[PDB]
Order: structure tokens, then C-alpha cells, then sequence
RNA sequence: CGGUACCUAAUCAGAAAGCCACGGCUAACUACGUGCCAGCAGCCGCGGUAAUACGUAGGUGGCAAGCGUUAUCCGGAAUUAUUGGGCGUAAAGCGCGCGUAGGCGGUUUUUUAAGUCUGAUGUGAAAGCCCACGGCUCAACCGUGGAGGGUCAUUGGAAACU
RNA sequence: UGCAUUAGCUAGUUGGUAAGGUAACGGCUUACCAAGGCAACGAUGCAUAGCCGACCUGAGAGGGUGAUCGGCCACACUGGA
């Protein structure tokens, strides 16, 4: 099988091997049937301190690696 | 264990009994597998027994137990006779 | 409003109020609380029966009764029909529907429950105002 | 800074049908225009005319009446719109004023109507209403 | 059930059809202390409730038979106004009096009653049993001859069309499903029908 | 030959210094059941004369109802003032189903068969109007390929 | 379960109806009693001496082994309105500015596929709801075969509109 | 689910590197190192409520309910082991 593959957008790079990515995307209003934007930060491994604040970010979801993060990465599709 | 079992449905003084693999830990009128087929004794005549036999030996080989009255289902039709030259071959 | 103030402020409903707000209440005794659970009748002992006069263009005298119920809240209830057996200390049951130009009062009494009795004389409606069927 | 196009382009032709005007013209778009081409060959206008002017090109709509001084669109209604955009599926594309009138459908192959769009088995989102 | 005068009905309504005529004796108005007046006219929730009366004292039923059997009718691809007219004389109450075992509606509901019947094979002794479209109906071989039965079936001739009738045991063949033609039209079913929409 | 309905009577006074007045006033719908109805009002005070006045007062004004048969031809709103009825076309053995004013111009042309629902206001005077204002505005098929000079098959 | 279901004979019109409404909504009313009293009332409202609204009696009607009252829920209620409402005077425009987040945004070309549309699967158990047959003496009910999972995820495509 | 007439919540809390220990990954626990983490897209707090298939109602949109019958979870006088 396959794991999910989302694409994202860093937010804080603190220190230790962490960045949260920003999946955004587009849920309906259940309703009035509005598109309407949300955030959602998903905690992510970086390897060795590589990426930076300000890039697009490709990750993918591995085993649970501490107590919130839950993915991982794979790829940089932009930087700053 | 896995065991093929008659889960009864139907009213009162009128039995209808499918016959269903299940795990012998469930309750009868429960969760199930799958379902194989019917009986019914109080017909017309004939028990109608309805059993597909392509997928009831799907389970007999892989632990599935009758039940002292399936087992004369799967014997009412056949499916107990055919299923030594699976271990016969 | 226009469509994104209604998703950001959505359409709250009207609350509906109900009447007989005394029937829907009951109390644990165990633990002195009020809880939710719509009875339909709920009986009680009766504190003061006197009379009452209309407000209306209507001009009378009716005979109401003062009970506390089964939980320990304090109605006016109506008593319908011609006579009547609430001296104190009755335990009749209380049926909810107000009874308009009568002020303070809005619950009737079933009348043939627990302790008060029929009508005398009644043979037309009478299964309300409830006395059995004659010879 | 208006904000919707071509609603400001469906009530300037339905403010003309008003007063029997014969002849406005609008600041033009790709889907102005064939907007407008798609009502003469339904049958609504007489006829649309060419896209001229250095910026935004500007396009005449002639309007088609009755011959007992009647008008042809009577009714005439934006139903998706910036901050409601509505789309349909070819399954419950629905019809107009049970099937007379028409609506003009976005949907990709360009913008066609309501007939062209279910025995062509695609959907998209629907624009408006021409009645 | 009803157990009552059939008179003061026909009297109120159009007709239950007792004999041939019912009303000719008293005032055929209204039964009492109000019937010989000024008829007071009538609005359109009574008259849609009347002629609802004329098809339900016709056949002798009451609600909640005469309503279980209206939306079952609304199952068809016909007409719902007739359908409920249809299936409503397929009954073993009509077609015991169509196919005329007995002189009048109530004993040939008393005759499908204590089980003089064994239609299409054993017995129904049920009044509602709706009849399905080319199924005999009998009388039983152990009551084939009483006073009742024959001296009732030489009287009323004109057995309806979509039916059959013999001697030979007296053996109906309901053939198929009666059309409104073949269905008694002094009731119009064009107004029951907005009674029970509200 | 015109059928006469009523649908209501009304109880009129207007206070005068000596003895107050007795108008009873009646509007009426005046149809054929073939596509051609019209209503009107009638002030009098003999009430069958108040009736016939409304009735020929009705006769000035009749509007012809298209009509696919056994229904109308599409969904429309009416509208005069308040009043609003709702109008959609049904299947052939459904039943005219209107309240109580909105059903008499309704049965009085020949359609029997439609679903409605008198929203908005109530006074009989106005969603009367705005029934007949209603089925002012319905088109046929055919006239409509006339104005947009299409046929009737290239309608569809 | 059970000598139960049921089937054969024997006898008898035997023993087996009440319940609420009657002004107008709401199809069913006359007469005595009572005379702002006793009382009714879901609404509007009835009663002071000729009460079709009270109390009873004869009628009639709704429907019936039930009937009526009360409680609660949805509908009627377009009286929370996306479908489907409003804000001059009926309830409703902040006393007006500057602006953050957010929402929304002029024209054309290329482009991508998030939204969108379309077709390939997989799945959203059984029971029930709808539809068609079968078994109950009919019906309730029970069983079997079908709409069918239309919510979602995986996979190709389409490129107008965001 | 209802409240902003609840706007600052956290301090093994968020990462790190080790070590133990778990069927198993992991702040799951314990040491040190670093100051992070979540939040007007409603953290938190209080109040209420087992959830769903389904059932009732409605022309639909939608509203209401969780008795019975199934799926799952939680509990077994109260609180730990």
C-alpha cells in the first residue's frame, strides 16, 4: 500500500529537527454551501534541520515518531 | 473458532433459520461474516435448502466447524460428500 | 444578510416556550435537584381551596385549589364541574390546560382520580368530569 | 470596482427591455461575447456586432421584439455569483420554466445551453437564467 | 361494524339499496325532527364527506379499513379516484352480492362470514379478502342447498360484466377487474378523493 | 355559458350621525372550464342583486389561460401586492389541490390538475388578483417560438 | 408449548356498545330547567326570563372496542426565509471616520488541475424504508430477489469558469 | 451540542539526545539539553449529552428522537491496584 502525500507550507521552524507544514485547503459549508479556507498545522520530522522557514514543503505520513509530530518529509518544492 | 451456525429470524411459531460462518464468541442474532445461505423447516414440504457450494467450502477449508445441524445441511445437498476430494487430491 | 455573514453568524432558531411549565419538571429527592422528563399528570396535596372571581366582562365566583405537587412547587388549579370534595390535605391530579379569564390559574384537576369524587348528576359529557355509567 | 461582470451585463439588457430600448452596448469579455453570440443563436437578440477599441473592445447587443410591440426576454437571472458560485451536475442540470427558457451553462467546452448540455453528457457551473 | 337501520342512511345519503328504493315512505330529506324543513345548504367539506358516507355504508365498512384500503390504492399506475373504486368491490362482500348469492349486502357479508364459500380451493371466510383477477368462488359442499342460498339467486338476474355464474354449485369465475361502467356511479369518486388530501 | 361562483360576503357598515349604513358587498369568479376566466366585485344591498352585480362586472374583464392539457404550461409566481400564489404543473390525474379562494379560479378554467399554495397575505380581494396576474403571465410553446422565431421542436 | 393450533359434529337470535361533539371554523337542534347564578371555553366569546354555547331529556352525527382529555415532538410557520423574509414611516442602518484579519475583486494570452465536470473501480454489514414475488385462510406480520448506496476513498480524462 | 455575560491556555507542557519498558510506535515514563506547543478556522473553562445504523415528521431543504432490534464504546456499591 501507499501512505497520504499532502503538500504544505512551513510556519515555525524552532529548534530540533521539527517544522509544522500548513495544509490549507477548501472546506463546503454544510448549509448555505460557501466554500470557506482552513488551517490545519501538521507537526512534521525534518531530518537534519534542512528546511526553512518560508518553503512549500511535499511530506508524507509515517509512524508515530514523538507525542504530536506524525509525518514526515520527502520533498522541497520551493524555498526562500 | 470460527463455525458455520443458523441465526434465526422470523416470528413467533414460525422459524426461519440463515445459515451464516460466524466466530463462535458473537451472539446468534449478531455480528456475522458471512452469510452462506437459508433453511426453513416449516414449508410446504421440503426444508429449502439454499447453499451457494462454491463459497461454502471457501470456509470449510480454513476452520470452519458445522454444527450438528448444518452439518446435515451441507449433507441434505452435498457439499460434506464433495468436500474429501479437496482432501483427498 | 448576505451569504458570508450568515456562514460567520449562522440562522439561530426561535425558542418555542411551553405552556403548563409545572408538569415537566420532577424532583429527585436523593439529591435535591430538578430534573426534565414531561409527565403528563402529576398529583398533589391540596393547600387552600377557596373561590376566585373572574376578571373578565364575566362575573362569577370559581372554585380553584391551591396544590403543591409531586415535586415541591406551589400551582392554583381549577376545579370543574358543580360539586367538589377539597376540603385539605386531598391528594388529587393535576391535568394540565389553562382556564383563561381566571387570573394565576392556568391547570384543571382530574376530577375522579385519587381522592376527589364525580358529579352528582351529570349523564351528557361524562366520562370529563368523571362519574361511571348510571344503572 | 464593480465586482460581477456579467451580472452587469445581464441587467443592462434587461433594464433596456424595460423602456423598449433597441440598442445598448457594454464593456465587452470572452464570455460577454459569447454570452451575447449565445442568446442570437437561441433567439433572444437580432444580432451582436464586432469588438472594435483598444481597451476592452465594446460590443452591441440589439434587442428583438414582438411584432404587437411584445418583448422576447421576459425575466432574466444570475444564478451563480461571487460568494455563492452554484454548480451542476448533467444529472440534475435543470430546465428553465419547464423547458422553455434557457440556461446559459460554463461548463468545459466553453459556454453552451440548456439543451447542449445534457445530450452531451457534461456539467459545470451554471450562469444564468434567460426567460 | 354497523348492525343498524340501512333506512335512515339511505334517508341521509343517496341510497344503501336495500330494495330497489328505500326513501319513498317518510321524507327522504333527513331522518328526525329536522328532516320535513328548509334544507339548509350545504358546504364543500360536507359534501365531500357525504358521498365519502355514500361509499362507505354501500359496502358496509368503517375507517381505518375504509382508509387502509384508499392508500393501498395509490400503489397502481391508474386513476387513484377509481383505483380505490376497483379494488373496493373485489371484496368478498361484492362479489357474493354481485354474483347473486343473497338478496341484499349484509347476509352475503354474513354468508363469506360463518364460511360458505371455500374460494379457489379450501375456504376464506373473511369479508375483505380482495379478489384477485380469475379465481373460482364456490358455495360449501357441505351447505349447498338452504333457503337462504338459492330462493335468492333465482330472484336477482343481472349478474355484472368481468364475472361468471352457474348452476352447477353455483361457481363464479370473477374474470377480471370491473370498470367504472361496471361499478355503481351514483357516487362520484371525483370528490372522495380531496377528502382524505385535507 | 358562464358559471357563477361566489367566494365571499362581507359585512360592511360606515358609521353616520343618525342610522349606520347596510352594504353587503361580493366579489365572484366568472369562468367557461375551457381557458377563459374573470372575477370581479359588486356593491348593492339586495344580496342576489349584489351577487349579479359582481357577476356582470366580471364580464368586462376575462383573461385567456394558456394551457398544456389537463395542467398549466410551466411554474410561475404571481403576484399584486401582498398576495402570492405558487403554481406548479402536476401529473394528469392528480387532483387541483388550492385553498379556499385560489381554488374557485382555479376550477372555474379547465385545468384540474396542478399544485399551489397561496403564500404571503390573505384577503380573498388580493390573492384572487394575484392568481389572475398569475396567469396573466404564462406562455405557451408555440407562441413563444413565434417572438424567438425558433419551432417548436427546436425548443427542445 | 400442548391435548395447543386446527378440523368435524350437537344446541341457542341466546351473552358480546359504548364514547365525545350539536354558535362559527366543524358535517350533527329542538324543547324544558336555570336566569351574570350554577357554570362553559381550542379561538372569537356564551349566561341578567323567548340560552340552538350552561344542566338534563328526545333527536342527529363523527367512528367504534374503543372514545375523549392532557403531555411532548414535527408540520401548518415563508414566525430565522440556502431553496424561501426583511431594515423611509410597522420590529430593524452603528453618530460618523481611519483601518487589521477576513470576504469579494477590470481585460487578454500561455499554463496547472486545488474547486468544478465526466467514467473506471472499491466500499457505506445485516435488519428496515421504496419496488417485485413467496408464506401466513386475508391483513398485520414474515421471508427472498432488486433501486443502491447518492455522501467517501482510489484511479483515468475534459480545461470554460473560480 | 450550547455559551466569548468563558480570551490566554499549558511546564513532561513542545522538541532533542540517551536510557529503560510495551504485543507495539511514542513526553509512555525517568534523567539532562533547548524554549518551544496550542489558540477568534473559538486553545481553555463551565454546562449538557454514550455515538451510529435507524425511527418519527416534512413536497423537499431540513427538524426531532436514540424504547425495541443490530454495530461499537464505557461502567459493574465508590475510588486505586
Amino acid at each position: 500500500n501507499d501512505r497520504k502525500v499532502y503538500v504544505g507550507k512551513v510556519v515555525s521552524d524552532k529548534m530540533d529537527k521539527t517544522i509544522t507544514v500548513l495544509v490549507e485547503t477548501y472546506k463546503t459549508h454544510k448549509l448555505y454551501g460557501k466554500r470557506v479556507k482552513y488551517s490545519k498545522k501538521y507537526k512534521t520530522h525534518d531530518e537534519n534541520n534542512s528546511a526553512k522557514l518560508g518553503d512549500i514543503v511535499k511530506i508524507q505520513e509515517t509512524r508515530p515518531l514523538s507525542a504530536t509530530k506524525r509525518f514526515r518529509l520527502v520533498e522541497i518544492v520551493e524555498e526562500s | 473458532a470460527v463455525k458455520i451456525r443458523l441465526t434465526r429470524l422470523g416470528s413467533k411459531r414460525n422459524p426461519f433459520y440463515r445459515i451464516v460462518v460466524a466466530d463462535a464468541r458473537s451472539p446468534r442474532d449478531g455480528r456475522i461474516i458471512e452469510q452462506i445461505g437459508t433453511y426453513n423447516p416449516t414449508s410446504a414440504n421440503a426444508p429449502e435448502i439454499k447453499v451457494d457450494e462454491a463459497l461454502a467450502l471457501k470456509w470449510l477449508n480454513d476452520g470452519a466447524k458445522p454444527t450438528d445441524t448444518v452439518h446435515n445441511i451441507l449433507s441434505k445437498e452435498g457439499i460434506m460428500k464433495k468436500f474429501d476430494e479437496q482432501k483427498k487430491a | 444578510p448576505t451569504i458570508n455573514q450568515l456562514v460567520r453568524k449562522p440562522r439561530q432558531s426561535k425558542i418555542k416556550k411551553s405552556d403548563s411549565p409545572a408538569l415537566n419538571k420532577g424532583f429527585n429527592s436523593k439529591k435535591k435537584k430538578f430534573t426534565d422528563l414531561n409527565s403528563p399528570q402529576k398529583r398533589g396535596v391540596c393547600t387552600r381551596v377557596g373561590t376566585m372571581t373572574p376578571k373578565k366582562p364575566n362575573s362569577a365566583l370559581r372554585k380553584y385549589a391551591r396544590v403543591r405537587l409531586s415535586n415541591n412547587i406551589e400551582i392554583n388549579a381549577y376545579i370543574p364541574g358543580i360539586g367538589h370534595n377539597l376540603q385539605e390535605h386531598s391528594v388529587v391530579l393535576v391535568r394540565g390546560g389553562r382556564v383563561k379569564d381566571l387570573p394565576g390559574v392556568r391547570y384543571h384537576i382530574v376530577r375522579g382520580a385519587l381522592d376527589t369524587s364525580g358529579v352528582d348528576g351529570r349523564r351528557q359529557g361524562r366520562s370529563l368530569y368523571g362519574t361511571k355509567k348510571p344503572k | 470596482t464593480m465586482t460581477d461582470p456579467i451580472a452587469d451585463m445581464l441587467t443592462r439588457v434587461r433594464n433596456a427591455n424595460m423602456v423598449r430600448h433597441e440598442k445598448l452596448e457594454l464593456p465587452a469579455s470572452n464570455i460577454k461575447k459569447e454570452i451575447a453570440e449565445i442568446l442570437k443563436s437561441e433567439g433572444f437578440i437580432k444580432n451582436v456586432e464586432y469588438v472594435e477599441d483598444d481597451k476592452q473592445g465594446v460590443l452591441r447587443l440589439f434587442l428583438k421584439y414582438g411584432q404587437n410591440d411584445e418583448r422576447v426576454i421576459t425575466g432574466l437571472k444570475r444564478i451563480s455569483k461571487p460568494g455563492l458560485r452554484v454548480y451542476a451536475k448533467a444529472s440534475e442540470m435543470p430546465k428553465v420554466l419547464n423547458g422553455l427558457g434557457i440556461a446559459l451553462v460554463s461548463t468545459s467546452e466553453g459556454v453552451i445551453t440548456d439543451k447542449e448540455a445534457r445530450k452531451r453528457n457534461v456539467g459545470g457551473e451554471i450562469i444564468a437564467y434567460v426567460w | 361494524r354497523f348492525r343498524g337501520s340501512n333506512w335512515k342512511k339511505s334517508r341521509r345519503l343517496g341510497i344503501s339499496l336495500s330494495g330497489t328504493g328505500k326513501e319513498l315512505e317518510k321524507r327522504p330529506y333527513a331522518p328526525g325532527q329536522h328532516g320535513p324543513n328548509q334544507r339548509k345548504k350545504l358546504s364543500e367539506y360536507g359534501l365531500q364527506l357525504r358521498e365519502k358516507q355514500k361509499l362507505r355504508y354501500l359496502y358496509g365498512m368503517t375507517e381505518r379499513q375504509f382508509r387502509n384500503t384508499f392508500d393501498i390504492a395509490g400503489k397502481k399506475f391508474g386513476v387513484h379516484g377509481e383505483n380505490f373504486m376497483i379494488l373496493l368491490a373485489s371484496r368478498l362482500d361484492a362479489v357474493v352480492y354481485s354474483l347473486g348469492l343473497a338478496r341484499t349486502r349484509r347476509q352475503a357479508r354474513q354468508l363469506v362470514n360463518h364460511g360458505h364459500i371455500l374460494v379457489d380451493g379450501k375456504r376464506v371466510d373473511i369479508p375483505s379478502y380482495s379478489v384477485k383477477p380469475g379465481q373460482t368462488i364456490s358455495v360449501r359442499e357441505k351447505s349447498q342447498k338452504l333457503n337462504i342460498i338459492v330462493e335468492s339467486v333465482e330472484i336477482n338476474n343481472f349478474v355484472p360484466e368481468y364475472l361468471n355464474f352457474d348452476a352447477d354449485s353455483l361457481t363464479g369465475t370473477f374474470v377480471r377487474l370491473p370498470e367504472r361502467s361496471e361499478l355503481p356511479a351514483e357516487i362520484n369518486e371525483q370528490l372522495i378523493v380531496e377528502y382524505y388530501s385535507r | 355559458e358562464f358559471e357563477e361562483r361566489v367566494v365571499t360576503i362581507n359585512r360592511v357598515a360606515k358609521v353616520v350621525k343618525g342610522g349606520r349604513r347596510f352594504r353587503f358587498t361580493a366579489l365572484v369568479v366568472v369562468g367557461d372550464k375551457n381557458g377563459r376566466v374573470g372575477f370581479g366585485t359588486g356593491k348593492a344591498q339586495e344580496v342576489p342583486e349584489a351577487i349579479k352585480k359582481a357577476v356582470e362586472a366580471a364580464k368586462k374583464d376575462l383573461v385567456v389561460v394558456p394551457r398544456v392539457e389537463g395542467t398549466t404550461p410551466h411554474t410561475i409566481t404571481g403576484r399584486y401586492g401582498s398576495g402570492s400564489v405558487f403554481m406548479k404543473p402536476a401529473a394528469p390525474g392528480t387532483g387541483v389541490i388550492a385553498g379556499g379562494p385560489v381554488r374557485a379560479v382555479l376550477e372555474l378554467a379547465g385545468i384540474t390538475d396542478i399544485l399551489s399554495k397561496s403564500l404571503g397575505s390573505n384577503t380573498p380581494i388580493n390573492m384572487v388578483r394575484a392568481t389572475i396576474d398569475g396567469l396573466q403571465n404564462l406562455k405557451n410553446a408555440e407562441d413563444v417560438a413565434k417572438l424567438r422565431g425558433k419551432t417548436v421542436e427546436e425548443l427542445y
